[PDB]
């Protein structure tokens, strides 16, 4: 709709890569959607998926390419996308001192257990990609997991 | 990929070489039977002129190379295509399992249909479950059993 | 909340820094969760399943049940934060289920004290604690109230200090209703200052020693089991301690208030006398059992022996020896002491006496008695019995004889018995007050109240109005109180707004009850024409009165039961109807004066005690003294203790829900609540309001350089609040009632957005991750997927074949 013809062109760059994997034919399956967008660099939430053409089960309908540019539109506005702000003043609900540290189990439940939920999988994957490391009293700095985890895994221009 | 290639060429040139050596004059069935004569195998006729006249007027040089390209514009480099079954193997070994390379060859990319999948089996370097890589490349040109 | 959250010592003040996090971290939902009416502890928690215009259907909390209350009966709940919330006045929803609630939780973990605003609620744990232990004071010691736990000592305490920092009085009003324990706290309270304040400076105490031991010594004479409590307070007390500057101990002096004078006389079914009698004829004191001239057994003693003899939890005999030490300390002679016996057994001879009559000339049967009751009073027996057979009254112009017939002259004993006492109660505290007075200089004083609340019953005599007039003024000092200080509150933050004195609101009622002409005035005219009525006293009530004061109306009937009422005083508590019963016997003490002018010859005592130096109405003297307390009260910073009586059962954790929350509804807590409300109750400190809803609206700015009072106004507005809900000061935002409801809810609600949101930029940083890989491995694959293909057509090819084995052919 009112996309750019790079954005498009942006889009398509990707999607393609999502029709070669379910096999070239031009349609990608819903499940794919919320993925689709974060190579697209968004960080939709699943609740934000769901609501915008995501759906929750493989077999659930495919979306074609002129498809996904209004999911893609639509979704490139709202702009709750979460600050860096935030996320630091809610960690602040968990910091017991003010110190800045952070047990390293607590952030492993939080992540784990509330919100939009982790699996111990992406739990443990990121807390890796991103040298996440306790302390002697095995405590962790909430800045230094956030600061990575927004930056991507590929920083400077390499990995 | 495709329309050309430098070495490529050359290698139809000497190889078109070998067989007027039979005679300077692109002195061809004569010496089709004779080139083959040397190898190891007898051949019929028909075949000679059938062989011959997928080129129509004659196997001249320059038209030597249009029969051939027609049938090699993809032949990508070597390390462009043993890498290539490298990326999904990263096992280490020089092997893609059945199971795997199955899928991936018939349900993923610009999908292969059975046909395809089959006639791939059937000349394959598959013995014992897995399946040595570094050979449908080897048996990309030519090498061995 | 406070100091070492968990010393051994707060074990029951505070919960843990684990226990805490609990309470507050329960599940929740304000859509779902809430608070209903139930017919066993008034309310009870629950999550709504169904709706359907009114017919909610609600299933309970702990049951599993499914009533269907209509919807007001559904009542909205506090959010987790809350739970065990240490003071009252924060919670953002006021209504009963809640400070219901707030309540028991708080009271079934161990923890009796607790605040409600101004406010500071007790409730009778029924069991000894540790809360009163010396090193508890200490910690308690110099603390702001919300530095430390809900607990008496603070209260005491911040009391003492407002004393020196404010050189203003200070004055404590501990209430409830009976065997709630007032009597508890008060002398703690008192304990407390006495060690916290004592100075630096031969059978006698100590200043401080002696304030405590008045106890003893008065409860030993003002105490006696009663029903609702085996302890029972039969009498009001003031006692005031003034501290010289320096802030020690100067001396105190007492006030006694409502004395039942009936008890001296008459004991209910199950009740008892004045805990003396019952320690003097115990074995504790042998031979003063023979100075008093008696027999060790309650039991023979008319005056004593109508219901019981000992009391659940009482060693009689220890008792005394414990009340003849409070005497020692506060020095007494030896014959002073005996002095007070002697008179406290000529009460017990006094019931012994028999009478008969022979046409109306009654006579005594067994001088034996009176003989003894004579050798006590100091006088002589002949004597005696003659002003009390026989007396010479003064009809205007002559001094005659008269006949008492064998009713009269019992009557008469007993008016003789309790006005001997009411002399010696008095005396007795006349005589300490002479103790405590050291005449040291006395800047300020800090003054306790133990006094009934209003008693209000199923049968209502004089007596009962009384107390209800009392509490009726205190009720409006508070009701000033308040108004004073939430106006001045409102202007150290400079927030406009518009009040009213309710206090004004009490003003009817007292009135009527002792302006030149009304009730009690009435009662003094009556009181003094001897062709008095009580058919007489109502006329003139009724009359002056009747339909033409409001506060003055038709009392409302039992069945055939409790007795005929007559006016019904609108009061504050409630309304009470009150019985006519003979309040001019009750109210003016008779005695024949022929009796009266005997006793002024004798033995000391007797003398100090009817040797005056016209107005006994019981009622003169209270409206007297009550005022003398309100000049005192209005003098001072008025601090409030509100006792409460869990349950009847003497029973340590248990909720009568019915009875509490009736307590609730006359203490005033409801009513403080209830004109909070259309205020703004809901008052947050700018440092605190940052620390917690930032996260609503935030941004970049470092903490330590952000204004507190710009934050909250920033995340407000955002918000979208209405201003008429809030009003920023220079100190708080004042809240109406929904909003830290809302804004707690507004909140958890974003929390989990927030970490949703960091889970999505996880789930976005591990995605773009293997999209480096699925990007390099497409290509691997086109490779493969174009050549294998490429190859399939050319392994068949008879040119291909060819080139292929002659090419090793070079
Ligand atoms: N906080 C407390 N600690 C120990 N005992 C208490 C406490 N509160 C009340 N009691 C007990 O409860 C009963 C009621 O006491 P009391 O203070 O005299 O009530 P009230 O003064 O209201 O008539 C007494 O027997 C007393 O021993
Ligand atoms: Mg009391």
């Amino acid at each position: 709709s009112q996309l750019t013809k790079d954005e498009i062109e942006e889009v398509r760059e990707v999607f393609d890569l999502f029709d070669f994997w379910d096999g070239r034919d031009g349609d990608v399956d819903a499940a794919k959607v919320g993925d689709l967008l974060r190579c697209l660099g968004m960080n939709p939430t699943e609740a934000q998926v769901h609501q915008h053409g995501g759906t929750k089960k493989m077999g659930e309908k495919a979306y074609k390419l002129e498809e996904i540019l209004p999911i893609y539109e639509e979704m490139s506005s709202k702009d709750t996308g979460t600050a860096a702000d935030e996320f630091m003043e809610a960690f602040k609900t968990f910091d017991r001192e003010g110190q800045g540290l952070i047990s390293s189990a607590e952030i492993r439940n939080v992540l784990k257990m509330l919100g939009e939920r982790i699996t111990e999988d992406q739990c443990n994957d990121i807390f890796t990609f991103c040298d996440i490391r306790e302390d002697i009293d095995g405590n962790i700095k909430y800045e230094d997991l956030m600061k990575k985890v927004m930056a991507g895994p590929f920083p400077d221009k390499s990995d | 990929r495709v329309k050309l290639s430098q070495r490529q060429m050359q290698e139809l040139k000497e190889a078109f070489t070998m067989i007027d050596q039979d005679r300077d004059g692109f002195i061809g069935m004569e010496d089709l039977k004779d080139m083959f004569s040397s190898l190891g195998r007898v051949p019929p006729d028909d075949e000679l002129n059938a062989m011959l006249k997928e080129c129509p007027g004659q196997l001249n040089f320059t038209a030597f190379l249009t029969l051939f390209g027609e049938k090699v514009s993809g032949t990508d480099p070597e390390d462009a295509l043993r890498n290539a079954f490298s990326m999904f193997d990263e096992d280490g070994q020089g092997f893609i399992p059945e199971d795997y390379l199955k899928d991936l060859l018939e349900n993923m990319g610009d999908n292969f249909s059975k046909e395809e999948i089959k006639n791939v089996w059937k000349d394959a370097p598959l013995k014992n479950k897995q399946f040595n890589y570094n050979k449908m490349v080897d048996i990309k040109g030519k090498a061995e059993d | 909340m406070t100091m070492d959250f968990s010393d051994p010592d707060m074990e029951f003040l505070c919960l843990t820094r684990q226990k805490l996090m609990e309470a507050t971290s329960i599940p929740f939902d304000g859509k779902k969760n809430c608070w209903v009416p139930d017919p066993d502890f008034g309310f009870v928690g629950a999550e709504i399943q169904s709706t359907k215009g009114d017919e909610v259907t609600v299933k309970t909390d702990k049951t599993q049940e499914t009533r269907v209350v209509k919807k007001d009966d559904i009542g909205q709940r506090n959010p987790p934060k809350f739970e065990m919330n240490m003071d009252m006045a924060n919670l953002t929803f006021l209504n009963e289920a809640s400070i219901l609630h707030n309540l028991r939780s708080r009271y079934e973990s161990g923890f009796i004290y607790t605040y409600s605003g101004l406010f500071c609620i007790a409730i009778n744990p029924y069991r000894r604690l540790p809360i009163y232990t010396q090193g508890l004071v200490d910690k308690y010691r110099g603390k702001r109230r919300a530095e430390m736990p809900p607990h008496l000592f603070s209260i005491a305490d911040n009391a003492y200090q407002y004393m020196l920092q404010d050189r203003e009085n200070q004055s404590m009003l501990i209430t409830g209703e009976s065997g709630a324990g007032k009597t508890e706290n008060t002398k703690k309270v008192i304990q407390y200052f006495a060690l916290v304040a004592a100075s630096l400076a031969e059978k006698k105490g100590t200043l401080e020693d002696q304030i405590v031991q008045c106890n003893p010594v008065l409860e030993a004479y003002g105490n006696a089991k009663t029903t609702r409590n085996n302890n029972s307070s039969r009498f009001g007390k003031f006692i005031r301690i003034h501290f010289g500057t320096q802030g020690k101990i100067a001396g105190a002096d007492i006030e006694t208030y409502l004395l039942e004078k009936s008890r001296v006389t008459y004991q209910q079914s199950a009740e008892r006398n004045y805990h003396i009698f019952y320690q003097l004829l115990s074995p504790a004191f042998p031979e003063n059992i023979e100075k008093i001239l008696a027999v060790p057994d309650p039991g023979l003693y008319g005056f004593i022996n109508q219901g019981t003899l000992t009391v659940d939890g009482i060693d009689d005999e220890e008792e005394m020896g414990l009340t003849d030490t409070a005497f020692d300390v506060l020095g007494f002679t030896d014959e002073e002491k005996l002095s007070m016996y002697k008179c406290t057994g000529c009460i017990l001879h006094l019931g012994e006496m028999k009478w008969k009559q022979r046409g109306e000339q009654a006579e005594a049967d067994g001088t034996a008695e009176a003989e003894k009751v004579a050798f006590l009073l100091g006088v002589n027996a002949g004597d005696l019995l003659k002003c009390l057979l026989k007396p010479k009254i003064k009809v205007g112009t002559e001094y005659v004889t008269q006949g008492r017939n064998k009713d009269q002259v019992t009557n008469s004993i007993a008016a003789l018995a309790k006005s001997l006492y009411d002399r010696m109660f008095n005396w007795l505290v006349r005589r300490v007050n002479q103790t405590l007075d050291t005449k040291a200089k006395r800047q300020f004083f800090i003054g306790v109240l133990d006094i009934a609340g209003f008693e209000i019953f199923d049968f209502n005599s004089f007596e009962q109005l009384c107390i209800n007039y009392t509490n009726e003024r205190l009720q409006q000092f508070f009701n000033h109180h308040m108004f004073v200080l939430e106006q001045e509150e409102y202007k150290k933050e400079g927030i406009v707004w518009e009040f009213i004195d309710f206090g004004l609101d009490l003003q009817a009622c007292i009135e009527l009850i002792e302006k030149p002409m009304g009730i009690l005035s009435i009662l003094e005219e009556e009181c003094m024409f001897p062709k008095a009525s009580d058919t007489s006293f109502k006329n003139k009530l009724y009359d002056n009165h009747l339909g033409k004061n409001p506060m003055f109306g038709k009392p409302k009937p039992p069945k055939a039961g409790c007795a005929e009422a007559h006016f019904c005083l609108h009061h504050y508590a409630g309304s009470v109807s009150y019985s006519i019963a003979g309040w001019l016997d009750k109210n003016k003490d008779p005695i024949n004066e022929n009796v009266v002018e005997l006793l002024q010859n004798s033995k000391e005592p007797i003398v100090k005690m009817l040797f005056t130096p016209a107005f006994q109405t019981i009622s003169s003297v209270h409206k007297e003294s009550l005022n003398k307390l309100m000049k005192n009260l209005y003098s001072t910073h008025p601090h409030f203790v509100r006792c409460i009586i869990p349950n009847e059962l003497k029973t340590p954790g248990l909720i009568d829900a019915a009875l509490v929350l009736h307590q609730l509804r006359c203490n005033g807590v409801l009513e403080g609540i209830r004109i909070c409300r259309k205020g703004f109750p809901n008052r947050i400190i700018y440092s605190e309001f940052k620390q917690r809803y930032s996260i609503l609206a935030p941004n970049a700015v470092p903490s330590g350089f952000a204004d507190g009072k710009v934050v909250t106004d920033k995340a407000l507005s955002a918000l979208q609040l209405d201003p008429n809900e809030y009003r920023l000061g220079n100190t708080k935002v004042f809240f109406k009632a929904g909003v830290l409801g809302m804004l707690e809810d507004m909140r958890d609600e974003r929390l989990s957005k927030i970490i949703s949101m960091f889970q999505a930029h996880i789930r976005g940083y591990l995605m773009r991750k293997a999209y480096k890989k699925l990007q390099d491995q497409r290509i691997g694959l086109t490779l493969i997927q174009r050549n294998v293909r490429k190859w399939l057509v050319l392994r068949n090819w008879e040119w291909w074949r060819l080139f292929n084995k002659v090419k090793p052919l070079l």
